[PDB]
């Protein structure tokens, strides 16, 4: 709650003491803050991988939504998920939201061989 | 082995020990690194087992690809108490309606009966 209030009293300036910000709020397991701080920085990657390490699958899915070019990085763990589970229907429509149209159909290739 | 370690092609180093006879490597590839392929890689192994005569182990290994609903009644067609053993241990819906068509086409209508009121296939 500090370092959120600290982070919203900061100015965009203020690039060091909003990225230690961002990650004591990674440190200290705060991702909605942590992604609202590179989200106000506007750090797409390190926000998707914020996202997928913490497994918060659903806001990345909605980040993912939102900026098309981080579908990959979402829905390729995510896929891989789905197919380690052996959910491979779910996981083929995974990686074809991922934009993965190529894998999306070698996956499925496979299984028919 | 260590040209397709360096390519990271883990399908042909999977199939390479698959044809070299190492399954104990093979599987160990296909967990770690070939997971789509795991299923397949259980099913050609516990045909190696059944051709080696060793039919408990292909068992366990048919169980583990998910095939053993029709190659386990294939491999035992001609030892019926196994199989019949095994449908009980195994208490599946699918291989007590395959049990039932056996019993219904050797007339044994009565223990058909029986297995397809195990298999709740009230059709």
């Amino acid at each position: 709650d500090m370092l959120i209030d600290i982070a919203r009293k900061l100015d965009k300036a203020e690039r060091e003491p909003l990225l230690l910000c961002a990650t004591y709020l990674k440190k200290l397991d705060s991702p909605g803050y942590a992604a609202e701080t590179y989200l106000k920085m506007g750090d797409l990657k390190s926000l998707v991988q914020l996202h997928v390490e913490t497994q918060r699958w659903d806001e990345a899915f909605a980040l993912g939504e939102k900026h098309p070019e981080f579908k990959d990085d979402i829905y390729m763990p995510y896929a891989q998920w789905l197919a380690e589970n052996d959910r491979f229907e779910e996981a083929q429509k995974a990686f074809h939201k991922a934009g993965r149209q190529r894998e999306a159909v070698q996956v499925l290739e496979q299984l028919t061989n | 082995e260590q040209l397709y370690r360096k390519c990271k092609r883990h399908d042909l180093l999977n199939k390479f020990y698959q044809a070299a006879g190492r399954w104990q490597e093979a599987l160990q590839v296909a967990e770690h690194h070939d997971r789509v392929h795991l299923r397949s890689t259980y099913h050609r192994y516990a045909g190696h087992l059944e051709a080696s005569a060793d039919c408990s182990r292909a068992l366990s290994y048919y169980e583990k690809s998910d095939t053993h609903r029709f190659e386990v009644p294939r491999m035992l067609s001609e030892d019926l108490p196994s199989l019949e053993l095994y449908v009980n241990k195994m208490k599946d819906k699918t291989l007590w309606r395959w049990w039932a068509q056996y019993l219904e086409s050797q007339g044994e209508m009565d223990a058909a009966l029986h297995y397809y009121e195990l298999a709740r296939d009230h059709f």
